[PDB]
């Protein structure tokens, strides 16, 4: 199930109005606090000084039903930007008690609208309010999809709209939104409720509200059709933006009156329940990757450490690796034996980075596929992993399989290789060492060898994210750079947010590299055509690879592996949002650096406006060899 | 029938001499509403001398005579509902409550003639009422926020006002292919009334304690006075062939107003929210007022 | 239950042997995970090079079972502080080896053990082992209580053992471990495993080991004693220990031999679990505060911020406080007003700081108690209270009850007050501004009225604990002061530490002052005689109090009020350990520092050693005024 709670505006008594939507199964309940037509001075006499209460005593519910059932809203009358100075004190005075008196209260969401464009005071009295005191209510920033001034009926016969083309007159409100969230600095503690009207907006504006921190959505009984039978549906364009909010675990809200006199009132909670039983399955990636999304993760060193086994044991459950790893392995085992040596000659492989066994086992069961005899080794660096290798090669494996305990750089093999399956494949293609690591082991591999995967790409697509930017911006840690959460890639299954633009090819590796002069330094520049006003947070990076002639994995959305989840994308931070407009070119650029002990990445934006050259020598984030 | 509410909203003589008050809570534990009539308003607000009275599901926004025995009710939920009021002048008893706004119901009034009505709710939509027969007849989302009056020509059946908080002061004509007529960046306007004689002229009250006269087919900001130094909350003319107009506000203040807008009387009578007023239909010098601070305070004018 | 786990040192099928312990009952099992025997060298050839495999393969149990069962042992030839050189190196070398393949397994700890005094290489190699790579096993020091050189028996004809006197040569143990974690610094990844060998040591001593991160007693099946039925069970002064430890939730394990043959072995574990079932229950205080042991809590700031309505609900619930004052309510009305006057005197009280109504229901019961009439006020300063009171006095109190809404301080008072109950006691009894707020509060008291509480005394006792030290020291923030989180007082249920001596009166309040020249600063000098070994890491402070004649309220353990959870203890550190030696007198002082705008606490020790002046002019905690 997906929640769901009825705004309201009469609640004449609390317990009942509250057992009622609990009957209808709503699950909590959005209403006011404070009453709201009781207009309240706080300035002057003798309105000063009515006498109390203020509002409902706080004991009508126990804490519990308080903190999880209901969300308050913030009375209509509070206006705190109108140009009256005594309605601006008037309304700083009141949006401060009616928030206190929610937090007091312990709700577990505030109700907060944007029905203007002059926000700022509004915006200011918000920050104060998060700045005062240890509490934890939620803000959400009710906005409207379409303004009311555009969402009325055209029957003012002296001042019709402009019904011409406006292209960002039909996103003044995305910007009123990113103004609000801007002026009180991205805080982790605001978070829109998308009002849906009857008629959206292109499909272009509903990619960017994602991204945007989208927690409630927000459905009037005004916009639900009826059916044949008497019951409410929504059209197929509705029911498409409510998949994609369902996909994002938002909270549904129920807001307006019953138009469907002839049933009672549950049927549209019950329409919701059946959309969202009914939506598209999520796939065999989804699954794996539910519990993890826009969870950032800090990538690995290859090199400096050892993986633990739970590591290695959770992606040897890939479904597609290994599966591709042996077919691969196969097809170059036919290629480089014909049929009629099938016996005589004897092929040696060295799976470099063996890790537990995985490749090996895939190496021997495409030996036998092939029906070809062949002479494993299996260089791995990690001793334990050694353990474990040892213990296969006693048991099982046999004789047929050596294992060597160095690394594949360091190691003086007995005899030249012919295949060499290796899979030291990060998250980014290239950000951990796999191209230095081959480097120095294709000293023997013979002058025909064939190495395991041939080549692997990385991809650039300029992503824009409110959750992942603030989420950068929440992982410092003491005793470091005050600004170095910005210049490191985070591994993250990236969810909530908003490509703004294809991938391109960022930096292409190709092995064996007998080009006299080995140089693993990359310099890229990428320009990613962005077609709507929105901000730019970073570059997430994906990658493909050819493990042999036509033997892919790939991660990138477009053409991702099935059921592949032993990687997932990265996440390149820039030190600060670029507002972007519309029609321009995002043009970024990357240095892959790296010198005689250490790599790194070195990442900035040249337009529209300029970045900072992050991590400039790998000071944040450098790969150790 | 126990204890008319704290909060008094709206109060309206009866063409016969009686007194309609309405009055809701809105603190404490129960927000509900009760209209109340009274054939001695002096006596009011004792609960104790009224001849009628009842409770309502939630709070009453403001209130109107439909003929002698009829009473329109705008709840605090959103549906305008009709009270005949029985023969005997005795119970108040309900006919219709129809769910038909989608938050708050803020004004109503009676077209000229007596058969419709309109509200409008802080879901923009103003609605049209057809009180006979019980639907609604229109449905118009004009402005593009909450509707803070409306104003039902004395003369005309098919003429109303309302303003807005989106600045927009719109006469309005049920015949027309389109209704609205924008009739004028100022203070934003919180309160209309038509004059009573020359029909044609309407006073609109600002957010800033400003009265104005303005008329629909000039559209100059005629004559206007900072009567109050707070939101003029509600004007209402005087029976008087050359009639007075009543001005109270936020401020907790009440004054009337001529036609040069010079002061007659101020009443700091009301110690909180003044919120709505009425003439005597018997007594032309005699004035009733109905504030948050629970008083009814009977005011003789000049 | 209690978990409980196996010792051994021959598994030798890792499956058939967990089976077994899992069968007669136990949770986990501590293993070797190297062999025993099996002496590797790391150094020269040939030996160097034994071929593989080292151990027991990764996969002979399930990440699950290696991390939620096996505990891992640190084989028995490993001496990293042996004197040879070339045993140092080797030790070193397969010290490392052992941990970095249990942290890989991924183990849930590790036993190490201390049987000699020189054990500073073996700290250097297990911290160098704590700073590198990213794992979460925790290190289980086993030390025994009395050394194997002074548990032999004497039989040695021409070298017996010294049996005189040796006080300190009784507890070279604990130093042994002492001297341990303070090289290891503390962390709070190594924690002892208390061996209990059959002869304990003297009452102080086993008070020592706690406040020691005891996190196993290790029981060996040789002391069990047997019963008439043929059964273990162990005398009067091991069952105190182990229900001392079982208060302190450790995980007992029984190494050891079977030395009952007539029975089956889980004969052990079913006596632990007996003991268990039959402890002392834990009293009406310790079943609210469980969930809360050596939990720090940052105070409250009583007039900056508002309570929010859990706390006031939570400390709703206090089953004697409001017992309390109603009984001194009851009694100082009957002294007031006798027999005869009980209906032409009318006593006005004023409770400062109502909260939301539970002293004026009491007051108002107390009233009816004594049949007295009264004319009730309450000041609350927190304008959400307000609200709850407007409600009561509304609903219920009627007219009897008038609601103020202001600052005690600041409120113009209508007619003078006979009674004031008030409760504005903090965990330690004057940090929360009482003093301060009934002294502004006495100029609407009359000249003879009585205050409840009429005084409130705060006491000290410095403890000893390196759990709560260590909590204090990741209590550290980004963006302040590197060594602030040692002078601000904790607010915490100290569980896990030792009192080192009995508390002294630290700060004497009583009300009203009417001293001619009101003044709230204080001076203390204490002098807590030390009468064992151990270190010193903070003050712990309490409080006792009068609420009218002879009715109290106290938090200090002596005395402790019944099932009083209103108030827990505070925790003052001190800024580093302070070794204390046995028959010394800790010296510490107080100054309770306060201006026109705030107040602090200032403490230090004078002796035997000398710390900074901790907390000076409050740049580290200040109770705003
Ligand atoms: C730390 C975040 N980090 C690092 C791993 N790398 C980077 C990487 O380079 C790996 C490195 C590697 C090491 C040994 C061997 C193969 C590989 C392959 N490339 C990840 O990309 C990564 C991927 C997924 C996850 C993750 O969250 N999960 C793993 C997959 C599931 C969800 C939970 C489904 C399954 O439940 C049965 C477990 C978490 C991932
Ligand atoms: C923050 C740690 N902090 C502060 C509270 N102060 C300090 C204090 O001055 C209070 C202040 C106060 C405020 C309003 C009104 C009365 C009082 C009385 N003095 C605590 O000392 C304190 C005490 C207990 C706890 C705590 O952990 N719990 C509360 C008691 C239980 C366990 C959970 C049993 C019950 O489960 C039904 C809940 C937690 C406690
Ligand atoms: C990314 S993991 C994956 C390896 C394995 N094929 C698998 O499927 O899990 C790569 C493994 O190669 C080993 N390795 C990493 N760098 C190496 C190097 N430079 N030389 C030899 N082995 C290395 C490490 O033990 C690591 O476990
Ligand atoms: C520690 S709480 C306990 C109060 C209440 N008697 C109870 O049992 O919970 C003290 C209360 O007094 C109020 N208060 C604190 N300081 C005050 C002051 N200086 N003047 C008036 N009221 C105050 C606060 O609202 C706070 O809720």
């Amino acid at each position: 199930r997906v929640s769901s709670g009825r705004d309201l505006n009469c609640v004449p008594e609390i317990a009942d109005t509250l057992g009622a939507v609990a009957k209808q199964g709503f699950d909590f309940l959005c209403m006011p606090v404070f009453h709201p037509r009781f207009k309240r001075e706080f300035i002057q006499e003798p309105a000063k000084n009515r006498p109390g209460p203020q509002t409902r005593s706080d004991l009508l519910l126990s804490g519990r039903d308080w903190n999880t059932l209901i969300v308050g809203k913030l009375s209509p009358w509070i206006r705190p930007d109108s140009k009256v100075e005594k309605i601006r004190r008037n309304s700083e005075a009141a949006m401060l008690q009616e928030l206190n008196f929610g937090a007091y209260l312990g709700l577990p969401a505030f109700l907060l609208p944007l029905n203007q464009e002059d926000n700022t005071n509004l915006a200011r009295v918000l920050t104060n309010h998060i700045h005062t005191g240890h509490h934890s209510s939620m803000f959400w920033m009710r906005v409207p999809l379409v303004a009311p001034e555009d969402l009325r009926d055209d029957i003012i016969e002296n001042a019709p709209t402009t019904h011409t083309e406006e292209y960002s007159g039909e996103e003044k409100t995305w910007m009123w939104w990113h103004n609000f969230r801007t002026l009180c600095d991205y805080s982790k503690r605001i978070a829109v409720a998308l009002e849906i009207g009857a008629d959206l907006p292109s499909n272009h504006v509903i990619d960017r509200w994602l991204g945007e921190p989208i927690k409630a959505a927000i459905l009037p009984t005004s916009i639900f059709l009826t059916n044949k039978k008497g019951f409410p549906v929504l059209s197929k364009m509705h029911q498409r933006l409510i998949f994609r909010l369902l996909k994002l675990e938002v909270q549904f809200i129920i807001t307006g009156t019953n138009h469907h006199s002839e049933k009672e009132f549950c049927s549209y909670l019950q329409y919701l329940e059946y959309l969202s039983q009914n939506r598209p399955p999520p796939n065999a990636y989804e699954l794996f990757a539910k519990g993890y999304e826009d969870y950032l993760q800090s990538p690995l060193q290859p090199l400096m450490d050892n993986l633990e086994s739970q590591t290695y044991e959770v992606f040897e459950k890939d479904p597609i690796k290994y599966s591709q790893y042996q077919q691969a392995i196969y097809k170059c085992l036919l290629d480089r034996v014909p049929e009629e040596e099938k016996d005589t000659n004897v092929q040696v492989l060295m799976v470099l980075g063996a890790g537990r066994g995985p490749l090996v086992n895939a190496s021997l069961r495409a030996a036998k596929q092939a029906d070809r005899r062949i002479k494993l080794y299996a260089v791995e660096k990690n001793p334990n992993a050694v353990v474990t290798l040892e213990n296969w090669q006693f048991e099982e494996w046999g004789s047929q399989v050596t294992v060597v305990s160095s690394d594949m750089r360091e190691w003086v093999a007995p005899e030249k290789a012919d295949i060499i399956v290796s899979e030291l494949l990060g998250s980014f293609a290239d950000n951990e060492l796999s191209p230095e690591c081959l480097d120095g082991a294709q000293h023997f591999l013979k002058d025909d060898g064939v190495s395991i995967p041939g080549e692997y790409t990385s991809f650039l697509a300029p992503i824009s994210s409110s959750k992942l930017y603030n989420e950068v911006r929440a992982c410092r840690e003491k005793d470091r750079d005050p600004e170095a959460q910005f210049e490191m890639p985070y591994v993250v299954r990236l969810h909530n947010f908003h490509q703004l633009s294809a991938p391109q090819p960022c930096f292409t590796f190709s092995h064996p590299n007998r080009d006299p002069m080995i140089d693993n330094n990359r310099y890229c520049t990428l320009e990613f055509p962005v077609e709507v006003n929105t901000v730019l947070h970073g570059f997430a990076g994906y990658f493909e690879t050819v493990l042999y002639q036509d033997i892919t994995l790939s991660i990138r959305p477009e053409t991702h592996s099935p059921g592949m989840f032993s990687w997932f994308p990265i996440l390149f931070p820039i030190k600060q949002p670029i507002t972007v407009r519309e029609g321009q070119t995002i043009c970024v650029r990357f240095w892959r650096c790296s010198n005689s002990k250490k790599v790194w990445y070195e990442w900035a934006v040249t337009a529209p406006v300029c970045s900072a050259i992050h991590n400039p020598t790998g000071r944040s984030y450098t790969i150790g060899l | 029938p126990a204890c008319m509410e704290r909060q008094l909203e709206a109060a309206r003589y009866r063409s016969d001499g009686a007194l309609l008050l309405g009055a809701s809570s809105l603190s404490g534990r129960c927000w509900a509403g009760s209209l109340w009539l009274f054939k001695d308003p002096c006596a009011a607000p004792n609960e104790g001398f009224c001849s009628a009275g009842v409770q309502t599901e939630a709070g009453v926004a403001d209130l109107t005579w439909v003929g002698e025995r009829g009473i329109l009710v705008a709840s605090d939920s959103g549906a305008v509902e009709l009270w005949e009021l029985d023969e005997n002048e005795t119970l108040i008893v309900s006919k219709f409550c129809k769910y038909e706004h989608d938050d708050i119901v803020s004004t109503v009034s009676v077209l000229s003639s007596g058969t419709q009505a309109v509200s409008g709710s802080k879901d923009i939509c103003i609605k049209v009422w057809d009180l006979a027969q019980q639907v609604v007849l229109s449905s118009y989302r004009a402005h593009a926020a909450q509707v803070t009056c409306v104003a039902a020509s004395p003369h005309k059946d098919s003429v109303f006002l309302s303003c807005s908080e989106d600045n927009r002061i719109l006469l309005w004509d049920t015949r027309c292919p389109k209704p609205a007529s924008q009739i004028g960046p100022g203070y934003l306007p919180t309160s209309l009334a038509w004059h009573p004689q020359q029909s044609e002229v309407f006073v609109f009250g600002d957010e800033n304690g400003t009265v104005s006269l303005v008329d629909t087919k000039s559209t100059s900001c005629v004559l206007s006075s900072a009567v109050h130094s707070q939101c003029v909350t509600g004007l209402v003319f005087s029976p008087h062939s050359v009639p007075f107009l009543a001005s109270l506000s936020e401020d907790c203040s009440l004054a009337v107003l001529d036609s040069s807008l010079s002061e007659l009387f101020r009443s700091q009578a009301h110690r909180d929210f003044v919120r709505d007023a009425t003439w005597s239909p018997l007594n032309h010098s005699l004035l009733t007022t109905v504030g948050w601070d629970h008083q009814v305070v009977h005011h003789v004018v000049p």
